């Protein structure tokens, strides 16, 4: 899983942003303060390209 | 005088508590802490600090009042539960002593629910060397004196417990709440003055030893307040242990807990003491916190000491109390109160 | 003799200076790794910091070893008995000071990896004490047959 | 003379460092163990690097005896009290190394499985010192008799 | 002379680290037994096992004692002294060992049952102390009978 | 002469032996028998198991009396010193154990009627250093008994 | 002879010194780095200014060792003994005093980094002592000293 | 001779106390500062008054050695000997009243800034206790030097 | 001598009286001043009591040195050495007595100074156990001589 | 001789008991006269009663040391002695008793005002121990002066 959503952010992310598009393997989640904040209620870094995850 | 012996179990035992206090609430999170009404908000603030992560491990759409004692609960079977089978030694046993000592005051307040009929499970926070899950419930349940003193035994060290439910037996501490608690009180400095003989003459003890003769008249002085405007009984003990008899006197004690506000003999014993003759029963609050918040503090710098892990049980205690009282009032979207100057103290 | 008994010194006393060090060290390092996995590497160091004191004094063991015997000079004795205790008590308090910071050092890894730098740079320091002893007692070695004894 | 005190001495400090080892241990193996029941090969692991230092010094202690006669020189005497010392010292210190790091290491297995050979590298560090021991001691045996001069 | 002490060594040693273990173990099994009581077959087993080094220990003085002579030998002597220290003191570090473990294992056998039997090889590991006591013992001893002769 | 030296440590180390195997089983049977008087009977029985011994050490003194005579010589002397040291040492050691596991079995016998003979099967491993004791004391003993040499 | 003994004491006592100094002041080193990640450079100094100790002691240890005689006399032989004392105890109270204070002074610098200078300057106070005894020494060997052969 | 050790005594024991004083003031120094910082230069002028009784001590040593010669009388040795005692211990005792006191006074100091002054005054009475001990050695040194007679 | 040893018991057991008494009497006056401001003269003067001790233990001191042998005996040097004793352990005594009740006397300073006099006139009581003592020594010392030579 | 050791005994235990004795009361003393000052009075009689001890002490002291001969024997020396130790001693212990018999009797003296008399009656008991001494004492002595007699 890990190793495929970081082939994909790395070809899609572009359209993004130029900066928006870092290196991530593995669903990072921040949720200390609002100086780190990561969900759809509030985040300061996310996905660049729209990409939801589903695991059973 | 200290660190001229050399000790393994030691070795872990002062790492450990340090490794807690390295992770602890700062001066700038409590003032971030105050600040919020968003039940969501709080959550995310306190996640950076060492009890942040019990937030963080279930969370829900809804802070409760529920919720709030379970993280804190959580957070004292790691600091005091755990380091006790990753123990052993004279180390150990100083772990087990001091929380026998809040054990005193915390079953006989379960023996005492019971018969009000209190839930084991309704019983709060508050430090052992077994939480809810194994001696507190055995001693909880059992209403008969004899069942309470086997329950002690199977531990090890032997708790003072097993003296203090025989003397309450005889009626030497009488019927009542009051009397009860507050001869147990002087029965728990009674223990901790002794556990310090034992354990002085290799590691020697500094900024514990003035705190351990500013703990014992500040404590007299607490339930002397406490018995103030209500009723206090003079051959009874409520005048508590005071390190010397001419820093202050069992009489002097006893008056001052006596109905008639005669708050005048506590000022003129304080002549750089935070507490005075007041009747404001908060501000003298704010003050007895500050007071003991002190000489905790040098010794966390202060290693390879068994001084140094005394003041840090009696600190998380006061850590406990402070965490769950700002939480609180952020849940019920009020503003700290007497709460705020004790925050950063 | 007093050669005899020269031997015995280094030995002793240095392994167990050692065996402190390493055991010390190893209660802090089993305590931090389930609480951190990630940082096993770091605090690994400490605890093979101390298996070297044993490593010198156990050059000089050797040495005396050779030149041993009561069929030769009383000089060549006591040669071997200063040479014992030299490196034999340098390195049995060397041991003391690794195992004692040591321990105290897993804990700088764990809320700090970059000033676990600190912590080696102390352990370093207390390193001078094997140092001190094995000079000293590597010439007392070559003093009682010539040439690093032949 | 002293080449029996040597045989002597290696058995009684020996088994000593490794009693107290194998109990350390042990106290904290059968404690931790109601947690998980499938930590049996990873607990014994620990207890086995103890128990050959024993059987090492026992090698060395027989060799000694064979070579003890009804009466010989001081000089044979004094080199076998040395082969003595060093098996004696090995057993001591590698026992008492090896229980305080396995007690603590019981709560590594328990916590986490994966990390049970960083574990197992704390242990073969401790291995060391008996080793020292043993081949010293084999040394300073062969040497010991050839006999004559006071 | 040194034959009475050479049954000292071995017959009081022996015996205090056989009652510690005994003495031990029996605090567990008697604890457990309120909560558990049909477990008691099996911890028995280990609690026999450190008083059979005490027999061996012994037969080891008996030995020595007719085997002394008047006419003294210092070397003859040290072999007689030095045979019973080594059942003696192996024999104490067994016991301590056995009776440490053993009282820990009572918990573990009082939840796992099934599994008793991993607590008794950790605690059995200690029994080859006594072995390579007796062994030692047993050839010093052969050579030591002779009267204390010159 | 030496053999009056002897025939203290047997009755006396014996005596010290017994006695603190009376005293720390009596203060729990003391407690046990307010709560519980039907298990007065069996509780008995650890205490008395203690007392067994005593009585095997001042057959051994009786026996050593007779057989000074008046005066001994040096041979004779020592074989009756390290002959009376078996039973008052081992029956020291004997005595102490047995205190220990029978006074926590009381605790036992008090919860769990039915199992008072598993906590005297414990009682009586420790016994088996004292009845050897006694055997290989009195053995020496009757060898002995010629005096002014043997 | 008596040689031997000040060439130790001298190596010894001022090494242990330095132990005690380094370790203690360690251990407070390595609880403000996590506390404060930012006075590495500060607490760094107290914990490094002992073991200077050693490079004096270094120089009177290997002027005895050449001087450590065949045969030595007494009068001149307790020169040369009470020569390394001076060196070496005194060491060890530079170090005893550097170490309590040492600990004590990284609670100056955690809590406040102004008076950082005004916790080195404590340590200062007690290096002296070191150096006095160096003096002292220095003037009894050369005295005392007449190379091998006293 | 034993005069020399008279020098080696002073010197060590002396240090000793000035190492005591300075340990215990540096405790109560580092806690003051933190609380209030300002009290630094009162703080600073007790630790530096137990440097002072070191001082005398090395004047002896100097004194003395040159005085000593390679060879001396016996009796001249055993004057030399106690006059280094006299100083040396009393040094000693001087050193642990000065770090009591000094700890007490800075903890006055942080309370309240007022009679920290009369704290001080109390330190320079133990200053007496080195001196007139001092005095008296001197005399014993230069009149025992004479070879025979005081 | 044993002379020598005189003066230095003396000045070496008065100290530690006189110690004692400023340490302890010291703690309570630093407390003291924070209570109150205005009692530093009263409190201060306890002090300089125990002061007046350790100059008694300088007149016995000074006669010792003069009162020398040529040579001495055996006896000679007791007469001395006992009168050190006798000053020496007086002044401990009389100087620990001084430090408790000057402590307990500080608390009772602050409740009330007015009876603070009837305090100092308990603190003269311990003196004469000093007195009686120094007495005594002179006398000794006298003796020493007459008889040219003891 | 052996009557200057007797004379140091006499007036430094007795002033080691009296020491002791006043400390305690004092404690006692000195807080219930700043509450009460009409209690001042009564306070007075505990703590002299243990001071008139040690002037029985200083007399016996005085004899023995007048009674010195010249190069007396063994066997005088112990006469002498004897004489000396007797007052020492029993003065220590009767300092013993005066002093907690004294302080639980200022607690008597503080809620009685009536029963002083019966709290003196007390420690008259500890009195007469010091008579028993005074007394053989003083038979010792007289007799104790023989001047060479083996």
């Amino acid at each position: 899983l890990s190793k495929c959503k970081s082939e994909l952010i790395d070809a899609f992310g572009f359209l993004g942003g130029n900066a928006f598009m870092k290196d991530k393997k593995g669903k990072i989640n921040k949720q200390d303060t609002s100086l780190h904040q990561y969900a759809s209620l509030v985040d300061t870094e996310y996905e660049p390209f729209v990409m939801y995850i589903i695991n059973l | 005088m200290e660190g001229v012996y050399f000790n393994i179990d030691n070795g872990f035992i002062e790492g450990v508590v340090r490794g807690y206090r390295n992770g602890l609430l700062s001066n700038n999170q409590y003032i971030n802490l105050t600040q919020c009404d968003t039940l969501e908000d709080l959550k995310l603030q306190l996640s950076s600090t060492d009890y942040g992560n019990f937030l963080s491990s279930v969370s829900s759409e809804s802070l409760t009042t529920s919720l709030i004692q379970e993280y804190a609960s959580s957070k004292l079977y790691h600091e005091f539960n755990y380091i006790r089978d990753q123990s052993s030694g004279s180390t150990r046993k100083f772990m087990d002593y001091i929380t026998y000592g809040y054990m005193i005051d915390n079953v006989a307040l379960m023996i005492t629910g019971t018969i009000h009929d209190r839930d084991k499970g309704e019983i709060l926070q508050r430090c052992h060397p077994l939480g809810w899950f194994d001696t507190l419930p055995t001693l909880s349940v059992a209403t008969d004196l004899e069942s309470l003193y086997e329950t002690v035994l199977v531990d090890t060290p032997l708790a003072p417990y097993f003296k203090n439910c025989f003397d309450t037996a005889e009626e030497l501490d009488d019927m009542n709440i009051e009397i009860i608690r507050n001869k147990l009180y002087k029965a728990y400095l009674e223990d901790f003055y002794n556990f310090v003989t034992e354990e002085i003459p290799e590691p020697a003890k500094e900024c514990m030893q003035t705190l351990l003769g500013f703990e014992a008249d500040r404590r007299s002085i607490n339930i002397a307040l406490n018995s103030l405007q209500s009723s206090d009984i003079d051959p009874d003990l409520k005048s508590d242990l005071l390190p010397n008899i001419g820093k202050l006197y069992p009489l002097a004690t006893f008056h001052l807990a006596q109905a008639q506000d005669f708050e005048g003999v506590r000022a003129a014993l304080a002549n750089v003491y935070e507490y005075r003759g007041f009747l404001e029963t908060g501000n003298l609050e704010d003050h007895f916190y500050q007071l003991e918040m002190e000489l905790c503090r040098d010794a966390f710098t202060q290693q390879f000491a068994i001084s140094t892990v005394w003041a840090w049980m009696k600190s998380k205690e006061q850590e406990v109390r402070n965490i769950t009282w700002i939480a609180e009032c952020i849940a019920q979207n009020q503003r700290e109160r007497i709460n705020n100057y004790i925050s950063v103290y | 003799f007093f050669g005899a008994i020269g031997c015995a010194s280094a030995i002793i006393f240095t392994s167990l200076g050692a065996a402190y060090g390493t055991a010390k060290s190893g209660v802090g390092i089993c305590a931090t790794c389930v609480l951190r996995p990630d940082l096993l590497f770091k605090n690994i160091v400490p605890v093979i910091m101390a298996g070297i004191i044993a490593i010198y004094g156990l050059v000089v063991s050797v040495l005396v070893c050779y030149s041993l015997g009561q069929k030769q000079a009383l000089y060549t004795g006591f040669i071997q008995l200063g040479a014992g205790l030299s490196v034999g008590l340098s390195g049995l308090a060397a041991g003391f000071a690794i195992g004692i910071v040591g321990d105290a050092g897993v804990r700088g890894s764990s809320q700090q990896p970059r000033l676990f730098v600190g912590m080696i740079l102390i352990l370093i320091f207390a390193e001078v004490l094997g140092l001190y002893g094995l000079i000293v007692a590597l010439l007392l070695n070559s003093r009682a047959t010539q040439d690093v004894v032949c």
